[PDB]
């Protein structure tokens, strides 16, 4: 469950970025 | 987001920063089964993600309608990030339930193992673990055998779970 | 912290295995 | 196993699944950096994970001894696997101060940062998180100014707190 889950890392890290003006 | 506020474990903050990140990384507003299978793909470039991605976007497409929307992306999320146990399991029931009938056969868990196994980069140990999931012997696994077999104290049962925890 | 657990996928792989006799 | 069970979330079955592939997978009875760093480069072969790895390592260290045994391997994984979030975010914190020393300043933010990009394959973003952080304004990140932002509910930290639930 944690591996499909991780695989979400890149828009993670896109949703993050997409706050930091 | 109000509604989904109140259906999901997100608060409005944390539903604007997945709707943001939704809205610019998926422009057509849902995500399509191909898209499963490239974020899948990414992640596990040496192995054949493809089935696994296609069991799992069934999974995400709960109106069965071929497309993911905001809506159903969040949901999703709200039970593998932050759902109990118990929600969790029959998120993950209803992964491997592939016709959606609400029963597990042995064939659709050898798919599921398979489709795993590919995305990894077999048959003798799965005839196995039916057997032991099944209690009644009457070769379908209903959501009250899988949540008893995948919480239960049986060493063969545990190291499924702990593979399952980690998948 | 999913990816970071994701990673001993192939460990709990063959943890399972071990006591498939 | 008996201590450990009371020690940890694990019942004895549990751990005993977990010592059996810790005996076999792991001959010499400690996980050392180096196969640390083996396991994150399989699972990221796109990318430079020995950094993170590295930090990941010294986590699981609890004794600083380079030495990972069984115990230290069972106890990260109770917290991680099942541990409240409470525990989840301690050992977080825990991860991120690279020199133990209780603190996390803003150049060991900077690392972490850079290790976990190398592993997936900036600067300004971290000093506009760092400053959100340090609720005093003295430069260092206590756990308990740790624990606030990785749980309020601001725009930014529920961007970052997504981004660390996936990581
Ligand atoms: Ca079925
Ligand atoms: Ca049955
Ligand atoms: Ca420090
Ligand atoms: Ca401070």
């Amino acid at each position: 469950m944690a591996a499909g889950v991780a695989a979400w890392l890149p828009f993670a890290r896109a949703a993050a970025i997409g706050w930091m003006p | 987001l109000e509604q989904l506020e109140a259906q999901t474990n997100f608060t409005k903050r944390e539903l604007q920063v997945l709707y943001r990140g939704f809205k610019n990384e998926c422009p057509s507003g849902v995500v399509n089964e191909e898209t499963f299978k490239q974020i899948y793909a990414q992640f596990f470039p040496h192995g054949d993600a493809s089935t696994y991605a296609h069991y799992l976007f069934n999974a995400f497409d709960t109106t069965q309608t071929g497309s993911v929307k905001f809506e159903d992306f969040v949901t999703a999320l709200s039970i593998l990030l932050r759902g109990t146990v118990h929600e969790k399991l029959r998120w993950t029931f209803n992964l491997y339930d592939i016709n959606k009938d609400g029963y597990i056969n042995k064939e659709e868990m050898m798919d599921i193992v398979k489709a795993i196994y590919d995305m990894m980069g077999p048959r003798q140990h799965v005839d196995v673990f039916f057997q032991k999931m099944d209690k009644n012997k009457d070769g379908i696994v209903t959501l009250d055998e899988f949540l008893e077999s995948c919480q239960e104290d049986d060493n063969i049962m545990r190291s499924l779970q702990l593979f399952q925890n980690v998948m």
